């Protein structure tokens, strides 16, 4: 029970804190162009702030 | 041209 | 003494019996802790938004 709450259960968890971050550690890795590109509405809209 | 260049830093950045 | 013997078994294993039954009665109740982490991923809310971001 313990294994089925660690491993089926608490890494699951952290499985579902993992997949949750795994884009995170994706965006993480990516983090300059996931900048220019899901924050790419900031650069532009920035053209116009002058 | 100073204005665009810098305003891409922030961009950049009981039981 | 002739439950003496039940009590060196079902006494021997009192502390066996009990603990087994909590580590059985939390089964269902960290379920809605634990066990809702896995269906926090089965419940498809993950698996979809995983995708859907």
């Amino acid at each position: 029970h313990a294994f089925r709450a660690q491993q089926k259960y608490e890494r699951t968890t952290n499985y579902c804190l993992d997949l949750a971050s795994e884009q995170e550690n994706t965006i993480s890795d990516q983090w300059l162009p996931e900048l220019r590109t899901a924050v790419q509405n900031a650069q532009a809209s920035s053209e116009h702030c002058k | 041209s100073l204005a665009e260049l810098s305003l891409y830093e922030q961009f950049q950045r009981i039981k | 003494i002739i439950e003496e013997i039940e009590r060196d078994e079902a006494a021997l294993r009192e502390d066996l019996y009990s603990a087994d039954r909590k580590f059985a009665e939390y089964y269902n109740v960290l379920e809605q802790i634990l066990g809702v982490l896995i269906k926090l991923v089965k419940d498809l809310k993950l698996e979809h938004q995983h995708k859907y971001n």
